[PDB]
């Protein structure tokens, strides 16, 4: 299937 | 999110599925004020690690050793990098890449 989006912020 | 003086460093981190951790490019994407999204760089499970021409060896990509995180290391930031920053994986456009949950990166002049 389609686009996964991940999860950013500051590391 | 994270704000810096120009000439500063930060360092991002992506928490993506583990499906897709394990086995497909995870893409590292972001979108400035008024501006388009745009692709900034990829890494893949074997960390192969491409970049965009605009990074100029400026950001690195990792994947964590043991979770399911990328980090983008970001080093030498200017103004012009102010943007909200995205991950992805599995995008059929990069305009898709911008799509999720991001992160507002802050570069102030000095």
């Amino acid at each position: 299937e389609g686009v996964v989006h991940g999860v950013a912020t500051v590391a | 999110g994270g704000s810096v003086q120009a000439g500063g460093s930060l360092r991002l981190s992506c928490t993506i599925s583990d499906a897709i951790f394990s086995r497909y490019a995870v893409g590292w994407f972001r979108q400035a004020p008024g501006k388009e999204c745009e692709l900034v760089s990829t890494i893949t499970p074997d960390s192969t690690t491409t970049h965009s021409d605009f990074v100029k060896g400026r950001f690195t990509l990792s994947r964590d050793n043991a979770k399911n995180t990328v980090y983008l290391q970001m080093h030498s930031l200017k103004p012009d990098d102010t943007a909200v920053y995205y991950c992805a994986s599995r995008w059929r456009s990069v305009s898709e890449g911008c799509g999720g949950q991001g992160t507002q990166v802050t570069v102030s002049s000095a």
